[PDB]
Order: C-alpha cells, then structure tokens, then sequence
C-alpha cells in the first residue's frame, strides 16, 4: 500500500505539474490579451478626441 | 434633406388600449390589429418615483417556478435580474411568471391584478412570433403588452424599447394595478446603445461602451416602484435579463445592472446540463427584499430548505466517494438531493404557489425521505395528484400553514402513495 | 451679462457668455426649462465658452435658452433647520414637509482645513459587532469604510451602524445616500419616523439626523456633488457648531462613477478601467475635507462598491488610503452563511495598535487572525484529504478555527425583518472575553454550530444545552396520540366553508376612469411660424 | 525630527504638487549627499506620483501607453532614483539611500509601474499579505 | 450573402417553396464589412469590430 | 539554385519591403502557374509578413482588432494563398503550390494569425517541439 | 546601443577582426524604443510595445 501511494502520487505530482504547465501558458495569453485589449480601449478613446 | 421638428419629446401610446397588442419600439403596433384606440400618449423619458412617493415591498408576486418561490422571492414593486449564459432558462423564467399572472388574474379582484409587458430587444421576428403564439394560446395576452424592437430595427428603436415599454407599464403603476415588465436582453440594448453612440462620436470607454450605459439602465430600473398609499399605491415589478459569456458576471453591463437591481437570479449552464432546470445557482442567487415579501407558510418550509441546501453544497466536492459512507453527511448528501430534485420544473407550465409549499413541505419534514433520489419529480406529482385539494382552497385562504393544518396535512401525505419503496 | 446654451451633449452643457464668464465650480440657473435645472461650471473651454455638468436631465434644452449665473458656487442650507429633512444636490427638500429653515447658505464646494488643524487623537468607537470591535476597532473621529461587492451585506451593515452608533450619540448625524437605490431611502426614511430619529412637523428640531439624497435615478451630475452636499451639512456642525457629527455615506463608489460617467464628454482622454484621469484627485479633495479637526468632529462610515468582488479595480483602491479602518466584507464568508460577511483577514484599523486599545484587546485580535490564517493554511489538505493527517495537534487549531469563524457571526437588530432571529449588540469587554476563551480553550467542548448566530459567550452556552435538550426530542413527539386528528384540531370538510369567499369581478377595471386621446396616424410636424401642420406631401 | 524632513503632497493637493514632491523631497535630500554627510531618503507611495504623472499627461493631451500612463513615466521615476547614490570621496564621499514604495494589487508584480521601479532599483522588499496574518510581521517575503 | 439571399428570397416569396440556404462561413460578412469601416471613419466598437456589428 | 528563385525580405528591411515579399515571389511563381508549368513556394514565417503588416496599420492609425492586428490581416494572406492553384486544360494545366510557414509561440495553434491560415490553407503539418527534443526528426505531429 | 555598434563596426570594418559587443540587457534596448513611439504619438502594437518591435 505505501509502494502503490508512492506510485499513485509521482503520477499525481507529474499530473498537476502539466496541468500547471497548461494553466501558466494559458494565464500568460489571457495575460497579453488583456494588455492589448485595455490599451486598444485607451488609444480609441483618445482618437475620439483627438 | 428637410428636417421637420415635431415640438415633441419622444412619446408612446400608454393606456389600456395597449393590452393584447404587438407594438414597436416606438408604439406602433406590428401585430396587423389597426391603430391603437383606447389610449393617450405619454412621454418615454419620465423621472422616476422619488423617496416620498413610493412605500416598502410587502405583497409578493408569485412566478410559479418554484426555485424562485421559494429561495429567491420577489416582491411587487422589485427589480430582479435575470442573469444567465445563452440558452439556460433566462426566457422560460420570465415567460412562466408571465403566464402564472393569467392563472393568478382570474382568481383575485380587480385591483391585485398583475399586467405583464414583455420588451424583447434585439431576439428575431421568428423568437418574438413564438411568443405571441404562446401568450395566445394560454391567454396570457390579454394581460400582456409586447414590446417588440427586434434585430433587423435600428439601433434608435432597440435603445428606446425598454424605455417606451416601461411607459406602456408606468401606466398600470400610476393607475393603482400592478405591472410586471421583462427586459429581455438589456445586454442587447447596450450594444444598440453603444452603437448609436460610438457612431456620434462620443467617445468610448471599457469594452467600447459610453460612459452613460449605468444612467443608460438605472434611470430605466428605479421605474420599477411600489408607490405609497398617497399615490394609488401600484406597483412595477422590472424583471430586466442580461446574458453572460462564459459566466463571466465581472463584465461591465452585468456587474452595472446586478448593483442596480435588488435580487438576481443566477442560472447556470453546468446545471443546466445536470437535468436542474430552472438551472438556478442557490449560492449566487440572492433577492434583497428578501422573505419580507414571501408567501407565509411557503416562509415557514423555506428555511428548512435555505439551509439543508446550504449543507448539501458544502458536502459537495466530498461525493465522489460512496465507499466513504460518514451517515452524517450522507444524511445529508441524500437530504438535500431531494430537495434539488424537488426543485426541478418542467417548463410552461407554473405552479400556484399554495402546491409548492406543499410539496416543499413534503421534503423538509421527510416524507420523500424513502423515495430514492431518481423519483421525485414523479413523487412530487403523486404529492400533489392524491392529497385532497380542499388543502390547497383553505391554504391560499389563510395564508399560512396554520396548526389546525399542519396536522390535517400531516396525515395528508400519509395517505398517498410514493413512487419509492 | 447672462449666457446662452450653445451645446448639449447627454448631461454635459456647453454654455456662451459674452463677456465675463463664471468662474469654474459655480452654479448657473437655466431660465426657462421646466424642472429647475441647474448646471455647474467644470470648465472654460476657451472661447467664451464654459463646459457645464448638469444637475438635473437636459431633455428640452434648446440651443440659445438664458443661462443665468449665480457668481457662487451650488448652495445648501445648513444648520439645525436641516435635521429631519430630506435634500437634494442642490440643497432643495424633497420630504414635503415644505421649505427648509435656514441658519446659514453655505457653499458646498471647499478647501480641506489644513495640516495644522488635525486632530491625532485615537480612542475606540464602541460598535456592538463582535467581528468588527475584536479585529478592526472603529475611530471615534476616523474614517470607516465597509468594502464589498453587491450583494454581501454593506447596506444592512450601514443600517446596523445607524441604530447602534447614531442613536446613542450626543451630536448629530448626516446619511448622504450617494447615488443607491431609491427604495432603501425610503426603507431608512420610514424606519427613522418609526425609532424618533427623525421626528415630523412640530418636533421637527427634536430630529437628529439630516438625508441627503442622491439617488440611482439622478443624472451623473447630482450623483457626483450630492456627496458635497451632505458633506456640507456635516461641515457646519463640525465648524460652527462645533461638536460630533457621524456622517454615513452610502456607496462612495458612486461619486468616481458618477465622475467617469460625465469626463469623456467634459474633453478628457481615458485612464485606465474605464476611469477619468483624475480619480485619484476628485476623491481625494472630497475625502480630506471629512475630518476631525479641533473644532469639531466627524466620524465617517462610508459603504464602498467593489466592483465584481475585485478590490483591485482603481475605485475601491483608491479610496482604502483614505480611511482609518477598512472593513472588508467578503462573498467567501457569506456563502458560508457567517453574517456580518467581514472578512478577518483582509479587515484593517490603525487602532489596532497595542498602545491604543492596550495588549489584553492587541493579543486576542492577533490570536485569532493567527488561527484563522492557519485554518486558511490548512485548508489545503483537509478540504482534499478529510482532517485524519494531523495526528491531533492542528487538528485541534481547526475545531479552535472553526468555532471562531461563527462565533464572528452575529445576529442584527435591523435583520430581524429578513431572519427571524432577534438582534444582539455585544459589548466590548464581552467580545474580548468570549473571544479569548475560544482562542486559549475555555470552551473547547462545546460544538461549533452553537456559536453561529448568538450574542455572546453566555449565548452559546444558552444555545448549546438548547441542541442536546432537542437532539433528545427527536425519540417521542410522534405518536402514543400528540398529533391527532381528534385532539385540538377541526375536520377538513368545515374548514373550507370556514374561509370568506372573496369576489372576483373579472372586468379588471381598467377603462372606467381613463382619459383617453386620439392618434393621429399621420405625422405633426412644425412649419416656420411654430404651428403644427401636417408633414407635407413634398417628399 | 531633529533629523527628520517631511515633504507632504496629501491627496486633496494639485496632482502637479504631488509629482513633484519626490523631486522636492530628494533635493532637499540631496543635500546631506553633496555635503559629505548621509541622507536617506523614503518616496511613500511612488505608485500614487504616478498616477498623478497620468493625471497631468492625460489632460494635457499626450499620448498614452499601458494602462495610460505617459511614455516618459520610467524616465519620470528612473532620473529621481538615481539621483540616490554613493558618492567619491573626491565629491565628499556622501551618499543617499531611497526607498520607494510601490503598492501592488494581490501581488501582481507585473504590473506597469511596480515593473518600473523594480528595474531601477537594487532589491525589493517584499511584504506578503498571507505572511502577515500568519503572525510574521514584518512580513518579509 | 446578400446575393445569395435574394435568390432564395425569389424562391420563396414569388414562387412560394421551401428552399435550402447553406451560407458558408457567414463570419465572413461581418468580417468583411469590419475591414471597410476601419477605413469609413468610424470608433471601433469591441475587440476591433465595426460598432454597427 | 538552377531552378530556385530567391526572394529576401529580411529584419533589416522596411515593413513594406516584407509585406510585398511574399507577392513579388508570388508573382514571379504564378509565371510558371501560367505558362502550363509548375511552381513550388515557400513563404517562410507568414508570420513575419503579417507583423510587418501590422507595423503598416499601426503606423497609418487603423483600428487593430485581435492581438493588435488589422481587420485584413485575414485577407493579407487570403489573396496570397488563394494564388496556389491548380488550374484546368483549357488555362494551360500549370500549377502552384505554396508551403506557407508559421511560427506558433508555445504550440498555440489557437493564434490569431495560426488559425487564419489554417482556414486558408488545405493541409497543415504540424511540427512538435516535445517530439523535436526527442530526437525525432522531421517532429511530425 | 547604435553607438556601441558603431565602435564595434570600426574593428571589424577598418581594423578586420573578431569583435564582442556586449549589449547589457537587450529588453533595456526593446523598451526604450517602445518608450520613443510612444512619445511619437505612435499606436502601440501588442502587448505594449511598439508596432516597429
Ligand atoms: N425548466 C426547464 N425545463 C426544461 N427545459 C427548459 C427549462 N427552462 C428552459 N428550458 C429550455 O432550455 C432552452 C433554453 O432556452 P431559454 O428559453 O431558457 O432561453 P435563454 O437561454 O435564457 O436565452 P437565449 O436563447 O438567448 O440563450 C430552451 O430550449 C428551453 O425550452
Ligand atoms: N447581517 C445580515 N444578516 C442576514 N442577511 C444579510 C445580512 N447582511 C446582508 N444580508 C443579505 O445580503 C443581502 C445584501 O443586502 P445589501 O446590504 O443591500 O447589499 P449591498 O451590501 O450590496 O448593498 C441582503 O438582502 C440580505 O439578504
Ligand atoms: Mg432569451
Ligand atoms: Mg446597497
């Protein structure tokens, strides 16, 4: 039982480590989108006026 | 071109000539009836009842859908918000409350009369047809003012629609009856909002929208008042819907209209899908008048299910495992089971309120309690088809569960057979 | 001398004077729209042009219509002919209770005192919420602000405040309801005829409170200065009356809102969220004249909209530097159902310093953050695991945790209408006792839902007995014949003709008192002497 | 206070005023540094100049950046921090130590103006709001 | 897609049958109406659309 | 080299000299499209063409829409790519066929200029970078 | 950076040798350019920088 928690959890760790690879690229596009999506925002609003 | 000012500000026909008929945004009736007769035009941009004018939300406006009778209870004279994803009940909630008022209207006087307007902005012709199909074929429509500014109109009249539809229903507040308006898509009057305003080159801000769009639907919502005695004492209950993406409620239009309005009931498209329709979202869910304007006797059985409920969501993400019997909480992993399946609904068809507090009865006190969790919408069927229906006259007569019935009721559902054994 | 309107964009009114323009924050009178309309110089747009905020709506401003000035900026009256009143932004009464006696007319545009007349006094204000006097003790004197979404509990916490501060209270008090919703001013109106705080007609200076409203209906321009109207109305009990003033404004996010509402259209370019440029300093020349001097003083609660739970969002980060005690309400802890929705750990008070409220109250309030962050810390596992891997000695600060988090919870005098529960007001010495017993381990037999919802530590003890007396109930209240239907109830086929058949008319009364008009199906329009002709067939 | 300068630019002051007292303040500072003596010198919320810096960039019409801020706002806090030196002994050998202070929301570190001054800077002190209930004050990342 | 409309507009309203319109990618209408009003001076709407989307 | 055409735009050039890039070798293709023979193309990084036409809308201060890209950045490889044709007898029988290349950042295939193309283009060879530093290569996925 | 090149492209122009310019933090040369377009008054690109990145 503690040979199978040992194997169950270093198929655990590995799982949550590529999910969190998976997580951290997608956080980092939605990251870069929102720059550009607050600065387009920004730069029409002040084309409006100027 | 000549232009020619009309020495107007923009007016709708308001009345009780309204009553049956299809109009426009602007009034103009699209239906193929003629000319409205019987009423008078109004202004579209009126003020709304001010702090002396109006009084506290008392009476309750029932909608027939019983997750809202009972966890969320709405008051005449609220605002309640819709909120939801696309196609997860947003326009079944509101089209049951409507069609509740036709088997409500006939079975109360004159002056506790509920008058529906639906405004629907931006849906098709087609959306719109079924509606006017299906208000008729129930009866509704003789209650019932449509507003109809539909996606192929301008922008102008899908902005004006909400506005001149709450005109059309200002007039049964300002007359001592009670409306009942449905804002349905006030996310798709914004974007006819922002469109004509980004076209007047007024200049945009978060996700393009002016910067107006909260005066845009607060100077609309706080029209819904329950006025004071001096004032005739009517009311207008605003039931205004805006639709999410990806139930993302931090959004600028939603997270304006959810400080507006008091309550909102929040349906979720992950509940949706796991057969609980009307998919409401018991945690997000709130209404800020609160149980001050419930059904009694539906208030007294409330709490017993406000809270298993409560129980049953944080036992969740712990049900995973039924090899992991605690029989404290799968008590009530089992407990408040029933009662989500108690909650369920088929649609266009509502229920009087006096047969769900009976049946949320049913399932607080634990006579459900040997059905298994997969029979209960049969169950609650042989709750309400085998008791006698003199429980339900003098229910809604005395207006609560009073002690010399909760012991006839009692027995009541002991003498009916429960598809479970 | 006067000025013609040569601009109206929405709520923002450009305004021509040839000759002499009125100087920036001053009011102008329109001659000639129906509802008193009143505009407040933002600007001078450069060629004899001044840009205009308005305080009322601008549907039916014509191009050309008089515009007076005032040559001073929107005036209030203030003093005791205020109490018991209901006002506007622009200091008119809307309780008709007829015209406001006035002591004074004052400006309610104003500089901050200065640095040399600040008062550096720091002593508690005794609140009755054990979740806010234990972990984020109030100034007397200070600036409060209740944080949270929508939803979570700021207005029933501002209503708590009202009738456990504001009624025992010797000077006066001032609710600018800034820019929320209509029906809840008329909740706090008539519970305020109801508890004497506002008393009507004869006993009119017998009142003790003053309402400023500016409520969700107004246009961008009354909910941007209503705040400065009741602030106004404090400033003169605080100044020349001298003595302590409480001031509640509700949602003071909606005074930047009603800002950002009206800056694109008064010529600025965005910020960032969706804000002016000058957030920052809008709300803080409005917050710097809220303050205790030595003349008088003004103790502030005031309810900040956090918009979407996001207290990162510019409104609500903004306005944290300018308190003295922030209390955070959380949508965590009210789906938990713990009410007041405080959060613990994110609520702050500069009082919390040792030196102030002394090291007995300083431990206990650190202590019970410290097991309520590691409770946060342990949470990790036994919300995954099920609190078995503990080996019983942080299984113990769970149990200790757990019974702190409800014992935070606590029952309102003003949430008897929504709960059927009665309200407690807890006292000082009480919450530090009953708070340090659960931290230390008096107490730690008791189970955890006979804390949640009681006053005080004699109410959980009163309430723990009350669950092992009812578990007990549930053996014999069934049968052998308590629940009959022979013993103290009638038969059901009486009582149907027990109830009064009400009558149902099913005419609906609608067109019995209806004045009607008729339609015309063609156009009206005007030709050029003003008269409405039909439109003519030239196409 | 025998030591002690206080430049106060509060928030009800002109948003010029408050960008400019950390210039005010570290030329006063500047002035223990150019004496031989030692200075030391605290910009409490350099991310409240910068707002300020945005509020007069924006309405004097230029053009902005991310999240608004004007294109010259590293330039605005860099030629002010590194006007805190060491210098030779040929200069007198005095110096001057700044702490900026930047508030960041929940953290995020990146972004724009935090980003800024930690460039220019030589080290941060971090002070996590999880250490700090947890009983670890100062709490120091 | 306007072109194509009308000939299944003919079909139904004069000769009065059920027709079949398989329209494909009619993302492109509003993609293609999006690169004109960038040029016929207008405020872009949301993510870079045409504000009458 | 006897049969290639080489046609460089490379980060030195003007953005205009890279946007044209892929025409000016597109057009020098369709001569053997035409002409009854056969032409092979190969656009290295399109994404480079589309930055480089970005950088060209930014500068002529047209609305950018997704990842800052202008409302034809679709068309921009839309009328390039629909040039690879294959054409009937009675036009001579010639054809193109373009190998357009695009840079994805971390196997986003879900870009803005990634998924363009991949609604342009017929086929897609999708080159893995897990499979790359495994050794196998050509990391065909 | 330009003038550190330009001293660089000296030995290896004139003088005909194996140079190493040193370029202390390259994003330090990315942010200044984006910091020049956008004192130009030029529109930004994605996530901030300049649209000649
Ligand atoms: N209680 C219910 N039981 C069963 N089906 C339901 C129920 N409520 C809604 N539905 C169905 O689910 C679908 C959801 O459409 P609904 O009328 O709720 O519109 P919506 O999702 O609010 O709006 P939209 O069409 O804009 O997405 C419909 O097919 C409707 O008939
Ligand atoms: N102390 C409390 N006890 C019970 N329920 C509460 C309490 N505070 C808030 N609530 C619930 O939360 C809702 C929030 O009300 P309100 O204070 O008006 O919200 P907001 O703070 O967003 O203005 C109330 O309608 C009530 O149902
Ligand atoms: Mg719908
Ligand atoms: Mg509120």
């Amino acid at each position: 039982e503690h040979a199978s928690r040992m194997s169950a959890m270093e198929n655990s760790t590995k799982s949550a480590g590529e999910m969190l690879g998976k997580l951290t690229l997608d956080y980092n596009r939605k990251r870069q989108a929102t720059i550009t999506t607050e600065l387009i925002e920004i730069i029409a609003g002040a084309s409006a006026l100027m | 071109d000549l232009v020619y000012r009309t020495g107007q500000i923009v007016n709708v026909p308001i009345g009780p000539g309204t009553l049956g008929r299809v109009t426009d945004g602007l009034g103009q009736p699209i239906d193929g009836k003629g000319p409205l007769t019987n009423v008078r035009s109004s202004l579209v941009e009126v003020k709304a009842p001010g702090i002396i004018a109006r009084q506290s939300v008392r009476e309750p406006l029932f909608t027939g859908v019983k997750a809202v009778d009972a966890l969320v209870p709405i008051g005449r004279g609220q605002r309640e918000l819709i909120i939801g994803d696309r196609q997860t009940g947003k326009t079944a909630v509101a089209i049951d409350a409507i069609i509740h008022q036709k088997n409500c209207n006939e079975q109360v006087p004159k002056a506790q009369r509920v008058y529906c307007v639906y405004v629907a902005v931006g849906q098709k012709r087609s959306t719109v047809a079924q509606l006017v199909k299906l208000f008729t074929q129930t009866g509704a429509m003789r209650y019932t003012i449509m507003v109809s500014a539909t996606a192929s109109d301008a922008a102008p009249l899908q902005f004006l629609a909400p506005y001149s539809g709450c005109a059309m229903a200002e007039y049964f507040r300002d007359t001592g009856k009670h409306g009942l308006i449905i804002y349905d898509d006030l996310s798709k009057q914004s974007v006819a909002y922002r469109q004509m305003s980004l076209l007047l080159r007024r200049p945009p801000g978060r996700e393009a929208f002016p910067g107006d769009v909260f005066y845009l639907h607060s100077r609309l919502l706080e029209r819904a008042a329950k006025l004071s005695k001096e004032l005739g004492g009517g009311s207008l209950t605003a039931f205004p819907v805006i639709e999410t993406q990806a139930g993302d409620v931090s959004a600028y239009i939603a997270t304006n209209v959810i400080s507006i309005t008091d309550g909102q009931i929040f349906l979720e498209t992950e509940l949706f899908y796991k057969g609980i329709r009307p998919a409401l979202n018991v945690g997000l869910s709130v209404s800020r008048v609160g149980s001050a304007a419930q059904f009694p006797g539906m208030k007294q059985v409330a709490g017993t299910l406000k809270l298993e409920l409560a129980q049953y969501r944080e036992v969740a993400a712990f049900a995973q495992f039924g090899s992991d019997l605690d029989a404290a909480t799968q008590y009530v992993l089992e407990r408040g089971a029933r009662l989500t399946e108690m909650l369920k609904q088929k649609q266009f068809a509502p229920i009087p309120i006096e047969r769900q507090t009976v049946a949320v009865y049913a399932a607080t006190k634990g006579f459900l309690d040997k059905v298994r969790v997969q029979d209960i919408v049969a169950a609650e069927e042989a709750v309400i088809s085998q008791v006698n229906p003199a429980v339900f006259k003098i229910l809604k007569a005395n207006g609560k569960i009073t002690p010399a019935l909760d012991a006839h009721l009692k027995a009541e559902l002991r003498k009916v057979k429960l598809p479970g054994a | 001398d006067a000025g013609y309107v040569s601009q109206v964009i929405g709520p923002v009114v450009d305004v021509r004077f040839d000759g002499e323009l009125p100087s920036i924050l001053s009011s102008l009178e329109v001659e000639g729209h129906s509802v008193r309309l009143v505009l407040e110089v933002a600007q001078h747009m450069g060629d004899n042009t001044v840009r205009c905020i308005a305080m009322d709506s601008t549907d039916g401003l014509v191009r050309g219509q008089k515009v007076v000035d005032t040559g001073s900026p929107i005036k209030v009256p203030v003093g005791r002919g205020t109490l018991g009143r209901i006002m506007n932004v622009i200091g008119e009464p809307v309780d008709e209770q007829g015209p406001i006696d006035a002591a004074d007319i004052w400006s309610i545009h104003r500089e901050a005192p200065e640095f040399t007349e600040q008062s550096t006094e720091q002593e508690i204000l005794v609140t009755g919420i054990k979740v806010v006097d234990l972990l984020a003790p109030y100034q007397r004197g200070g600036k409060i602000g209740l944080f949270g979404g929508a939803g979570v509990g700021k207005t029933v916490l501002i209503m708590e405040l009202i009738n456990n501060v504001a009624k025992a209270h010797g000077g006066f008090s001032v609710f600018a309801g800034v820019g929320e919703r209509t029906r809840e001013g008329n909740d706090l109106y008539r519970e305020m005829i109801e508890s004497g705080v506002i008393k009507l007609g004869a006993e009119r200076g017998n009142s003790k409170c003053t309402l400023v409203y500016g409520q969700m209906n107004e246009p961008p321009g009354a909910r941007a200065r209503v705040a400065l109207t009741g602030l106004t109305v404090a400033e003169y009990f605080r100044d020349i009356e001298g003595q302590d003033v409480l001031l509640f404004v509700d949602n003071i996010f909606r005074f930047t809102q009603a800002n950002s509402e009206v800056s694109a259209l008064l010529g600025r370019i965005p910020s960032a969220v969706g804000y002016q440029p000058t957030l920052a300093t809008d709300l803080g020349g409005l917050q710097e004249r809220i303050t205790t001097t030595t003349k008088g003083s003004i103790t502030s609660v005031q309810a900040v909209y956090v918009p979407a739970d996001d207290l990162t969002d510019p409104a609500p980060a903004t306005t944290f530097a300018h308190l003295d005690a922030t209390t955070v309400l959380s949508r965590s802890i009210a789906e938990l159902g713990i009410y007041p929705a405080v959060d613990p750990l994110d609520s702050t008070s500069r009082m919390l310093n040792p030196n102030v409220i002394g090291a007995e109250h300083y431990n206990v309030a650190r202590g019970v953050q410290k097991v309520l962050q590691d409770y946060k810390n342990l949470q990790d596992i036994i919300a995954i695991l099920g609190m078995d891997e503990l080996s019983e000695e942080d299984k113990l600060t769970v149990a200790r945790a757990r019974k702190i988090q409800r014992f935070l919870s606590q029952p309102f005098q003003v949430a008897e209408v929504f709960t059927g529960t009665p309200g407690k007001y807890v006292d000082l010495a009480d919450t530090i006792s009953g708070f340090q017993g659960v931290l230390t381990g008096k107490y730690d037999d008791l189970p955890e839902m006979a804390f949640y919802m009681v006053g005080d530590i004699k109410e959980v003890k009163e309430k723990a007995d009350k669950m092992a007396k009812d578990i007990a109930s549930r053996k014999e209240a069934d049968n052998k014949k308590v629940s009959e239907e022979l013993k103290d109830i009638p038969s059901l086929d009486k009582l149907v003709s027990e109830i009064k058949e009400v009558v149902i008319e099913e005419d609906d009364g609608l067109e019995e008192d209806f004045k009607a008009e008729a339609l015309s199906s063609e156009t009206v329009v005007l030709n050029e002497e003003g008269k409405s002709v039909p439109l003519p067939k030239k196409n």
